[PDB]
């Protein structure tokens, strides 16, 4: 069973989006009003599932084939998961989901006019390797309108979930694409107060990881809470 | 002072979280192995229980697009971190609520006792993390059992909650579902009876 | 009895910390949701106690003797109390309390594991002199952890209470010490939106006033609301 | 515009205010002369009253660490600013709530009427300043007496409060305690029935 | 036995304090008038004791327990010992001594009036781990006056002695605490002509290492002379 | 040019160095294992010697607060870096001068000869590092023996000292103490007869 | 930290200091009232004494352009600050050394004992300030009397001088001039037997 030997760097809740960021409508009603109760870390928080043994399918991380070929900009999304100390987080689960090229999701609830792509599902999972790297192949999703403001459009984005070592590090985020003029305008994006934090969410065009004549690439690194051993406890 | 790399900022899971984290629940073809809501298989030691609950927004509306993650010790108070579908018991699970099912369920066993960092036993509990559109950063909470008052009384965590009333938000209520032992744990994100959410 | 001769310059509520400053957790449930109702100054608000005749013990202001000698940095905290117009505030009550050198307070609830000091109480009081000057002799208090965020620590501080000429001028504050790195992280300090305001709470090392080979000195001048004579009322 | 020296910024009194300002309440040796909750010696003119109250936070939970400063006129409506323990009456006092006693008490005399700047009389009131951990800048309020309905109705100050529902929060409720005249003044810092706080 | 396999980068004596710094009075008569004689490095100079087998007591590095609990600010002073090349210095002797919280040393000649602490001795020692990490648990010392100028006060400091891999790297220094205003005034600190150097003596508050609700943490990284392999000698 | 990380700047050992590095000299309880002035146990090979000296300041007054570290080779001219009290000989030692004892003493063995980087033999010497209040950066010196005039004459290091007169300052004067072979090594920090201090 | 206005910086008195501070000595017409070297009038109580001395520069050369100022208590250990030519005793005087007379003289009485701030008696002493071209900022020192060993040994000021030998520079040696009791106090600005100069 898991053991209590780690401690995690306390989250900087001023870096992360706050619960309540009104321009993002849904957050209004879905944000606690009471302060979070800080508790000391114990085994319960400092431990988490290890996904090492889950049976991944072969195309679990390849959206071009996991669902003909999808229509859209073929891209690879790759990066590394590290902790605050800059330490890699290996064998961690990275899951992602996104829309099609036209901004359409394969979910019943999506009725955007852009058609589904018979060949695209939009889900992927990948366990980070020993160095904390993950990679997916997909199509660049299109922006999509959403019912927030009257003319709100999500910048093209991919949703990400990352387990990390404990439940203390577990994170869900979204990746945005470098230069998307929609970024500075997104209320979701804007939930994050520090422009500096925003920058952390922008996947950079990575000509270096692209497949010439095939697909482009974007780099998205993820930093999880710093893990440290307990001392003088 | 010393500053480390800043953590990647959280973003809401958005409305389509299910397509990515709860396929069946999304009603999309699932893959071979999925992390779902059955933490214990029938032949798992401990007392078999069903967990179920609803999630409410600050308006008191069901959150039909939530996604939950749980972490608990097995019946002997141990955290089984090695996730595998072949196990009789998995310490980790996922559940969701959907337009189709507004109540999440989990099949598990009542967890045994674990000690805090100080050596003090904590009452049996289930760790929960909640994600949904509108939730910029996921919320952490604990599910305690009401048939464990003795233990709950002395839990060093429950005891950190200054207000006793607030503690009660964390106590799941024992019940039976098709004559099976169950516990109901409803979460109120905001407002009245707002569930204690922790920071650790 | 007291006279309604003065008017006090209006408080700048954007200068002082606001009521709701969420990072300061306790402020969430202890901050009013309704706006403050503004009221004209009347004698009720423009007068206050005069403590000229309180029988101050001989060691009232000397924390080194008023509780063996305490363990910690012996200092004199001195300054002057003036109003916004720069006029001295003579014979005013300055009260202070603080933790011991360890950040332990001689108070039952303080369960911090730093021990009590058998020769330290931590309480002092002094009446300013004709020139608005006060001074204490104490030991520099230690920072201390507090259940706010998971890892919040208060900067070393001395709690101050200053009466001034009126209840309008009464202030409780906290003196921080020059250069304390905890200052900028304290959600309590940060309850102050203007950094220029924060500055005002920082006591400056004052070598001029130190007793060579004995104790250092900190200068903390306090500015109480300007007192003017009523005009054209 | 002309700008004066800025006033020193306020800070919460914090959790230990008692050791500084309420020795005894804190259960610490006290000095020869302390500023306490007994404004009036039994031999002071006026109606000796006992004031008591509880302070509640926005969750409806008691505030067991508050510090209160009161300023009131003597029975004549005069502010006695020359503080002396020798005095039969002092205009000023202090009280507090503590883990030991969630309710503060003040032994005083009912204040006389004072006129505002414009010469209009204000209902008897005790100026209260509330301090406590979680309060950045002290809250100023006033305790008015339920038994002064008449005076209250015309208080220039009370009248500045736009909504009458709100004015009620300022009114202490008269009772008896061991055969003595007492007034209960509960302060609700936030929420339902939130007490009016002033700026001046 | 030890072997001459390393060279240590030459010391920058313009970086380190000079010998005669008149303002530091004792240095007038205790500074050589003649120039240092430069000598090349030999095994005499490039080797040093390895303290890996010193029988350290269990609380050798814990000033809190090695002498009731001491009175004062509980801190962990941790850091790493690295060389100028940025390589860790594992299993090195780090010794430290300091005054108590009051500036009093537990030494016969210290007649400062701040009292001794019956539970504090002020001495510690720790051997760096495989990564060059050390750590002490102590209390923050206080500044103390000394007969230099008529009003001279040393900033709070901890004396450190670091062995390093050789006698060439051995250094005695003093750690100063971030933000201490006394720092700029110290004739001893001022013995250092370059301001950038002074910065290196300044321990930085390290919240990431603090033990929530227990003790703060200061990070003091020590750079010892770079050790390089000999080449072309 | 290429600049590396700068070395941490030195600072004086100050007046209380004893407490940290010379427990016993300071007259403070000692720990189980202390690094002291006995490099050699009775049954350590080599010629057991006693080293003693005084330290003088620029005015000719004794330095009663110095701390000296010595590093020397064993009798075989081997540097015993694995420090252990069990060892019969340790290369490293510490000594000091105090108000009680103005004279330091060391119990060791006369060191064997070690070669310089270039393969040239250095006269038996003891590397000394002097620390004390008033000294910002420790002084490195070497103790050579007067009874080793020949070795001394060829020492590549001694030879680096331009002025012969200055080299003299590094030679300890053989004596006998309680019929023990002793060498007196007086250090004169400044002035007439100022000891040579090195940089390396 | 707090910074005050900075003190006007000192400058040397230059070579002509005498024309402005020692007229006679300068051989310029003097004014009616000059501040000079006769602190005591024949009839001043105490043991009358003549103080005489010379000033030496670093090179051992007389300083024939010094200007000195002395401050001492009277026979009773009292400081007479009100300077008056009529006084039988003045606690202050000036004297100088000129090209005409390289030895200063002061006619005064043996100072009584005064306590230091801590209450401890200091041995009888005369405070002196020396000025001259070359001295950017004046030097302070004290004259002590050799016929007062007992007291000198206990002086808290003298005892601040680390080194006993240094203390001696401050002791004036008794003698007799024309059968008159005299004490010679020579000053050595720099070098061997450099007089202790204080900073206060
Ligand atoms: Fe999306
Ligand atoms: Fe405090
Ligand atoms: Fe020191
Ligand atoms: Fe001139």
């Amino acid at each position: 069973p898991a053991q209590d030997n780690s401690r995690f760097v306390i989250r900087d809740r001023n870096w992360h989006p706050k619960a309540l960021t009104p321009d993002y409508k849904t957050s209004i009603a879905r944000s606690p009003r009471q302060a979070l109760v800080s508790i000391p870390q114990s085994i319960s928080e400092t431990t988490g599932p290890n996904f090492s043994h889950l049976g991944f399918g072969a195309h679990d991380h390849d959206l071009l084939l996991n669902f003909g070929l999808p229509i859209g900009e073929r891209i690879i999304v790759a990066g590394r998961v590290v902790d605050q100390y800059g330490k890699p987080v290996p064998n961690t689960l990275v899951e992602m989901w996104q829309a099609n090229a036209g901004g359409r999701y394969r979910h019943k609830n999506d009725r955007y006019l852009a058609p589904l792509d018979p060949n695209f599902g939009g889900v992927g999972r990948c366990l980070t390797d020993s160095d904390g790297y993950y990679s997916f192949r997909t199509i660049k999703p299109g922006p999509y309108p959403w019912r927030n403001g009257p003319n709100d459009w999500r910048p093209a984005h991919i949703h990400f979930g990352i387990s990390g070592p404990s439940i203390a590090t577990k994170l869900i985020t979204q990746l945005y694409f470098e230069g998307d003029p929609l970024i500075p305008m997104c209320p979701i994006v804007k939930s994050i107060a520090n422009p500096e934090a925003v920058q952390q969410l922008i996947a950079k065009l990575d000509m270096n990881n692209a497949n010439p004549m095939d697909c482009l690439a974007y780099r998205f690194d993820i930093v999880l809470r710093g893990q440290r051993k307990t001392h003088f406890e | 002072p010393i500053e480390l790399l800043p953590e990647t900022p959280s973003q809401t899971a958005g409305p389509y979280v299910h397509i990515g984290l709860a396929l069946e629940a999304a009603g999309n073809p699932t893959r071979d192995q999925e992390i779902w809501n059955r933490l214990a298989k029938p032949d798992a030691p401990g007392e078999h229980i069903l967990l179920l609950g609803q999630v409410y927004d600050g308006n008191g509306h069901l959150v039909r697009d939530s996604f939950l993650e749980v972490w608990q010790a097995d019946a002997n108070g141990e955290y089984q971190d090695a996730y595998n579908l072949e196990n009789a018991f998995n310490s980790f699970g996922r559940t969701a609520t959907t337009f189709d099912a507004g109540e999440w369920t989990l099949h598990t066993v009542k967890p045994g006792v674990v000690n805090n960092a100080a050596g003090v036993p904590m009452a049996p509990h289930i760790n929960i993390s909640l994600f949904a559109r509108g939730i910029n950063i996921h919320l952490h909470t604990r599910l305690y059992f009401d048939d464990e008052a003795q233990a709950n009384a002395k839990c060093p965590v429950l005891n950190l909650i200054e207000q006793p009333q607030r503690r009660e938000t964390l106590i799941a209520k024992r019940c039976e579902v098709d004559g099976k032992t169950a516990y109901r744990f409803d979460i109120r994100i905001q407002g009245e009876g707002e569930t204690v959410f922790f920071d650790f």
